[PDB]
DNA sequence: GATTTTATGCCTGATTCT
DNA sequence: AATCACCCGCACAGATTT
DNA sequence: AGAATCAGGCATAA
DNA sequence: AAATCTGTGCGGGT
């Protein structure tokens, strides 16, 4: 049954692995170690046991096939999990929504069948990575989008990089790696508002200085201010964007009323920003980098990169050609899935040994799992949609502003 | 090695494929209704020059350029959906044309991709126009190579008029079809009052329309629907009962069917049914539906009446089905439940935003060659010094920089030149420093290289008056481009006459009859 | 209902069957020695521009635009032509550079089409050398839409180098690899003396060569192969007996095995006989060929004696096989038996063609520019009069008629042409009336058009000196092509500086042993 | 198992068809009259029973379900024709060489094991099309080549074309539509000899004048004649190859022969104009074809198509761009095998009894269909060489051309 | 993503008759 | 060359238990 | 002991 | 004799 059972029948140093699809069971046979692990292959999506009744899972081939393969008993009165095979546990799914979908049905089989495998910690989560970078000489795997951002961040200021911004000063390093960072955060914490408010208005209140509410006043003071905003944003335009204001006032505070249209003959009406903005957390740290980003540079600036210089102004555009430079000599592939991967990749990023990474499945709580399990894997629909909805986007819009 | 909860692992998992699959797989939008598969479908489709009216495609070509391309997915999912796109019993305008075995009413099967060919229908163009104008977004694909658009600029309405279905995770959408000039007139009616309640819309809008022309039986779930946007109806077939006197024999002869019904299983239901002894009054049955239209064929017994056994039919079997309104859509990309009001609010606001960025677009285009036309009137009035500097003159370089260094006179072209409305036809992006100053004209580099590359023919008459035609048929393009823009009325008379258009091309007749109880 | 009789039914449908498969799918061509399948893919994938210094593309695009475009069969024979052609065991000299997993000597099987790329190999661009100067006729393809060509302007001798292997109705073919430089010296001693014997050749090509490297046992199979056409040989494999002393027992060693054997079935063959008794003195089996490369080890029993039991292998086991030689290919659209004389003067007759055609069309082409340099000179020496005559010309056809129907002074352009007199540069379709007459040159039509089309860039200095350089090059270029058609020694130099040419670039070393018995 | 059969139950109103390939029986058993019509899919070439055993031919799946299918008995001792399903037959194969492969071997089959089905006329043949042609309102099929050459001939010369030779004249019909067969003939005889003659050769005698033989005798007119021939080929040549003739006197009437110089650099001896020549009909009939195809063309000439005109200078020219107009609005389809069709085309055209057409196979002579059998069905591989190798080319010059 | 046994002719080895 | 056995949500005959 | 007969292997096609 | 329970199929995915 697809299963190519090892040699050592000792039950205490053998291995079981759940391979998705067949491609990637032929590559795991191909490249597997032969003394003591096994291969699994499941070719698709397996029954749901919470919803399904009792004997319809009897019925079923590939939970047969896993039940018989595992050595254990099952249902009441037969179940014995002293007889147990195999003692480590792999699932080793694709890294995609299908294979995290396959886990979770795997997960509710293992933890509503036996409960004892679970709780002893026999069960393990692998982990194989999803870019693979080459540069003629230095090539290696990195997982996940953040590891890739933060790997290309540290090629793009890998030495050099020294900004010269008036005369001859250097940050040299530590300083100008803390001032990308902070921005790249900034940055983020931006996107993540950006449904909100403009990118634009974002991006350019930032340079602007703070909103100056001690001085601020009905006449002569208020309009200043949205003003030069205004002013700043209308002359950088490429969309024929357009930028209007006004202000009022409830005998407490000045409040404002920015407006702008594009591509639109209706408009918004209303962009308002009073105390409660202001009072944020947000803008508090906008301002607080925004007074590191001033105009700091001179005529005459450039940066030292190496063997390069590019004497130019908008330090954004001197970072994007720093990552075009960076980008020169380096070359990436993007796994589809395990199929990709051909047995020695296989052995030498999962299934050695000695360089493997995983993740050990632990319950912490009963009560709490159970319930969870009811709510999400059960036949109700109305708790699993108000739950969807609860986690939603709107419960995603955190104001910590931290 | 590192421990982890089971509670968070199967949170964050089932979150993520959850919120993959509302955005990703099932449900339309509501401005184009269509999914991301038949957009990208169309799109590839479209990249290909797979007009309607050259020759016919392979399937196996499409299907493999759209996974290889845009579409990382299985083969299998991808034919069937372009193969149920080409099926005149599955949609109520067809967006594919196909050759070869693709199915009939009975639901048997249809051949494989290496057996079949397809292209693009003439209605599908009219999803697509003026895609070049950037009328509309682009998207990366799935690894960062292509570029695919975000939505379509649709003229039709597609989501009322072929309808939708799906299923999601914790919620489902059910849309019927409907036709395409009610839905027009409803539309035209909504833009000359903005104000209009359901009933003035469902004066133009009776019902839906399906494609297989069955009876509809009731008149409360389409009000009940399209005023809260859920709701149920019963779909009932055509029959009758005929007598031929003789021997007073009955026949029962079934001309159209519900939608959504096989007939092969119909058929055997029946036989099943009476074979059983559970109904009573029927003898034979046949089949006779043969190239001119569907006929089923019902013998009844002479100790019973037609019309018990009809309405036993009815009641029993699947003659008469039940169909449950749902309308679910992406608003912003979120589910929402919506009415026919929302819809057509969210097409006319399409089309505005459409309408004004290819506006955009051709006044830009026009400014540009109106630019370049300047100079070559200017360069073709002075054709002696011209000449003579540019023999004079060792290398192409040197000859444009002499061009370029002194002003020109404008000569006796200065009358339509100062006629122009000041900045009517002057490029944005060009400095106040060149064009036509006080008196004398001062030239670009790129307007110099348009001069260097003039042709000997141009000195004709001919040629010489072309251009100042083109010219001023330009500022007259630029005044009325201009002027739309300018006022927000203009922009309803030109949405109203493009729909007038299309009503007047695509429209058809009803099918569907709506009676009471 | 027509009556017709079984026996003409039975006899014209087989005569039509053996008849396209004769000509059509089996045997080759002795020209260039491929299959029309092998053509049809090599021009298919030649046209997409798929070259050698470029990035892959996968099998199913190129399977499905073969399939589509030239060859209407299945996708499975197309996609193993395909494969065997990328296998570095299977041909001497690869034509195709494969990347995926194309099976391995072991016994596996490349993967499917869908996990696979390819592209053109570097000796493939010989193949198809100087194709688009009408070399070689072109053939309509089955439903008279395309062409094809009908035999490829080869540059190598395929047939000899590759060999071939084929099944008909009524025949067969059969004919193994060679080596580069021995084919290349036999064709240049052939050129040298066309009386050339038989033993003569054979002191340049001592036999076969397989890629595997082999041993060759025996030599008058070979002699009398390449003398009728039909012989036999044997190859056996490469083995020896190490003893590292100490213990004194020996071990038999095998590195090399025949051609077209596989490893796993001879190592499981071998099992089976020495497990049933049939070999005596064998104790173990192993295999160690990983990486490094081949080895598979044999250790006999201590009182056995290694000679003994090797020469039994030979005898029972696959490691000697008899290879049989049979010559069969097409000559001029007949099957034919031939020996290797006939092949090489079929190749240097070949040659001689495609050199004579290429020859041709270049001159043409030389004819052709030199005429139109000519009128842009003589318009040239003459701008002032052209322009004021063209500034009244109310259309470009009134130009053109008055230009046409007027001499024009030569200017000092003229001490030019006296290099050009003789008639040498004039084209033969030209008439006498037109060209210089009395020292006033006469403009044609299309020269007045070429006029037309001149643009003002081209008045300055450098561009004039370009034209007069230009047309100083083509009078050599027309000088030598024509003393290259006016002998036939030049022709034989020509061909012989080619294949020096190609033994230096693609030359390389001998692998097979031949020995006596 | 791949057997659809039919309700109707009296074995002598049932038909049987053999259709080749999977997707053409899917297809085929759609569309078919279900009371007495049964489908047999064959997947693919099946065995040969001249050359193989009675127990392989029992063993083989294919032939032991045709032998079920049909009821009646297999080998001596077993045989009853009396014991027969399906009384009609029909093979109905694709329309390429390997459906007559496989035609002849199901007819191996047939006359081998089942003399009796043969002799009785329980077997035929069916004749499905190859292009399907529109012309926006009428459709129609058209079988092979021949017939879409006499459909295109007819689209041609279908109104209009009135040709006018000097102010307007008009050929109408019959005497064009006579001249054009005429000229197709003596082009297909003209195609069919260019192993012996140069195809530009043949082509330029037919409108130069007739030689004349009768009254040639030893006038020394020939030299004039063959210079004109010359002189005429060398005006016109576009492909590098040069002409020269050679004259002798050797007998009363005096004879010539070319030397052509052509592009594979070689000079062929010579293309004599013997006795056999021009004593053969072929050069009279060319002659007659010539008298009418003299310089009939005036100064000024052009072509009468419908609503459009074009001056023309040729019969060829007018002919190639009669042709050229034929084919503006029409719509050709070529089935490149029964998979491409869909049920409703296949029952018009080939399954419906009121339209079909079929050939009924028939035996004339026993000992010589058993010698045909034999030579060429048998396993001795040297006399079906002798026979592909007897009707090969060298009976195919065939010297009647007509 | 992977799924059956046949035709056609020249060599061999394993096996069967007189 | 079309077929295998599971996930997701809504509405509906005929089959089991109170 | 030696003729006779039976299979499997190679490369493009259903 | 009212009320729970068990199956089938519509259209994009392993
Ligand atoms: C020959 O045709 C031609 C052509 N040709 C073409 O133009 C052509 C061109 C291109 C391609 N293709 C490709 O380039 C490509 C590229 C990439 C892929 N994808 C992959 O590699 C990846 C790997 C991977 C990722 N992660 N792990 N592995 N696969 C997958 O993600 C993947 C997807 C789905 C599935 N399983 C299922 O869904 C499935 C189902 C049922 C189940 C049932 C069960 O019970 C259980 C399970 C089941 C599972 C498993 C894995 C694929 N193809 C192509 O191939 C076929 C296109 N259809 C072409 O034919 C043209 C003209 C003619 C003519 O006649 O003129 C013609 O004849
Ligand atoms: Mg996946
Ligand atoms: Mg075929």
């Amino acid at each position: 049954g697809k299963l190519a059972d090892c040699q050592e029948r000792d039950p205490a140093l053998s291995e079981l692995y759940l391979v998705e699809g067949d491609s990637a069971g032929g590559s795991a046979k191909q490249g597997r170690n032969r003394k003591n692990q096994a291969i699994l292959p499941l070719k698709g999506k397996i029954l749901n046991v919470e919803k399904a009744r009792f004997d319809k899972m009897l019925s079923s081939q590939e939970v047969a096939t896993l039940i018989t393969a595992l050595g254990c008993g099952i249902g009441r009165d037969e179940y014995n999990p002293d007889k147990l095979r195999y003692h480590s546990i792999i699932i080793m799914t694709d890294a995609d929504v299908d294979g995290s979908h396959i886990r979770t049905l795997l997960l509710t089989f293992f933890y509503r069948q036996m409960p004892e495998i679970v709780e002893r910690g026999h069960v393990y989560i692998a982990q194989p990575p999803l870019y693979k970078v080459k540069k003629g000489k230095q090539e290696q795997y990195i997982k996940d989008d953040e590891a890739m951002d933060q790997y290309q961040i540290s090629i793009a200021l890998d030495g050099a990089t020294l900004h010269t911004n008036a005369s001859a000063p250097a940050l040299a390093g530590e300083a100008l790696e803390k001032l990308v960072s902070e921005y790249n955060a900034t940055q983020k914490m931006i996107n993540r508002m950006e449904r909100r408010y403009p990118k634009a208005m974002l991006k350019e209140l930032i340079y602007q200085p703070t909103l100056t509410e001690a001085d601020l006043s009905d006449e002569q003071t208020v309009t200043r201010w949205v003003n030069a905003l205004v002013s700043e944003l209308n002359d950088k335009e490429q969309h024929g964007s357009q930028w209007k204001f006004d202000v009022h006032t409830n005998a407490e505070q000045n409040l404002f009323e920015p407006i702008v249209r594009v591509r639109t003959h209706g408009v918004d009406t209303d962009y308002p920003l009073d105390h409660e903005f202001i009072t944020g957390g947000e803008y508090r740290r906008i301002c607080t980098l925004g007074e590191k980003l001033r105009g700091l540079l001179e005529e005459d600036a450039f940066i030292e990169r190496g063997e390069r210089r590019q004497p130019v102004a908008s330090f954004e555009q001197a970072l994007d050609w720093l990552v075009k430079e960076s980008r020169r000599g380096l070359s990436i592939q993007r796994y589809k899935g395990l199929g990709e991967m051909n047995p020695e990749q296989l052995w030498e990023t999962t299934m050695d040994p000695e360089s493997r990474r995983m993740l050990r499945v632990t319950v912490k709580d009963a009560i709490a799992a159970d319930q969870l399990f009811t709510t999400l894997m059960g036949d109700a629909v109305e708790p699993r949609r108000a739950f969807i909805e609860e986690n939603a986007l709107k419960a995603a819009n955190i104001d910590i502003e931290n | 090695i590192t421990p982890v909860n089971i509670e968070e692992e199967l949170k964050s998992s089932y979150l993520d494929y959850a919120m993959s699959v509302i955005v990703g797989r099932a449900l339309p939008d509501v401005r184009d209704g269509l999914k991301p598969v038949h957009r990208r479908v169309l799109y590839a489709m479209n990249v290909l020059g797979n007009d309607w009216n050259k020759a016919y495609k392979k399937s196996a070509r499409v299907v493999g350029d759209v996974i290889g391309k845009y579409h990382p997915h299985g083969d299998s999912a991808v034919y069937d959906t372009i193969v149920r796109m080409a099926q005149p019993f599955s949609l109520r305008y067809m967006l594919v044309d196909g050759q070869g075995n693709f199915g009939s009413i009975d639901g048997d099967s249809a051949a494989a991709m290496r057996y079949t060919e397809i292209r693009l229908a003439k209605i599908a163009h009219e999803l697509m126009a003026d895609l070049e104008k950037e009328t509309v977004d682009f998207v990366d694909n799935y690894d960062g190579t292509e570029k695919i658009p975000d939505v379509m600029p649709t003229k039709i309405p597609n989501l009322l008029v072929n309808g939708s279905s799906g299923i999601a995770v914790g919620m489902a959408t059910n849309i019927p079809p409907h036709n395409l000039t009610e839905v027009i007139n409803g539309c035209l009616a909504y833009i000359d009052d903005e104000d209009i309640s359901i009933e003035g819309l469902m004066e133009h809008i009776p019902g839906p329309d399906f494609p297989t022309a069955a009876i509809i039986n009731g008149r409360r779930g389409i009000e009940e629907a399209y005023r809260t946007g859920r709701g149920k109806v019963y779909i009932r077939a055509r029959a009758e009962v005929e007598v031929d006197a003789k021997t007073g024999r009955e026949t029962i002869i079934v001309h159209e069917i519900p939608y959504q019904v096989n007939k092969a299983r119909l058929i055997e239901k029946i036989a099943e049914l009476v074979k059983e002894k559970r109904v009573e009054g029927i003898s034979a049955l046949r089949d006779e539906s043969d190239k001119d239209g569907m006929r089923i064929v019902i013998e009844v017994k002479r100790d019973a009446v037609g019309e018990v056994v009809l309405n036993n039919l009815y009641s029993q079997t699947q003659l008469q089905v039940s169909f449950g309104i749902n309308m679910v859509a992406l608003h912003h990309g979120q589910p929402k439940i919506m009415n026919l009001k929302d819809i057509i609010a969210a097409f006319v606001r399409h089309r505005r935003e459409v309408v004004t960025r290819r506006t955009i677009f051709e006044l830009r285009k026009a400014r540009d060659r109106a630019h370049i036309l300047e100079a070559l009137a200017v360069a073709l009035a002075n054709i002696d010094p011209i000449i003579e500097l540019i023999r004079h003159a060792p290398t192409p370089a040197e000859a444009k920089t002499a061009l370029v260094a002194n002003p020109w006179q404008l000569g006796n072209v200065a009358a339509m030149l100062e006629r122009a409305g000041d900045d009517a036809a002057r490029p944005e992006w060009l400095e106040p420093e060149f064009g036509v100053r006080d008196g004398l004209y001062y030239l670009t580099e790129q307007q110099a290289q348009a001069i260097l590359d003039l042709r000997l023919q141009k000195l004709t008459g001919l040629e010489h008056e072309k251009l100042l035609d083109e010219y001023k048929e330009l500022l007259d393009q630029i005044a009325e481009l201009l002027r739309i823009l300018g006022s927000a009325d203009r922009l309803m008379e030109v949405i109203r006459e493009e729909l007038e258009l299309v009503r007047e091309q695509f429209g058809d007749k009803r099918r569907t009859e709506i009676t009471a109880n």
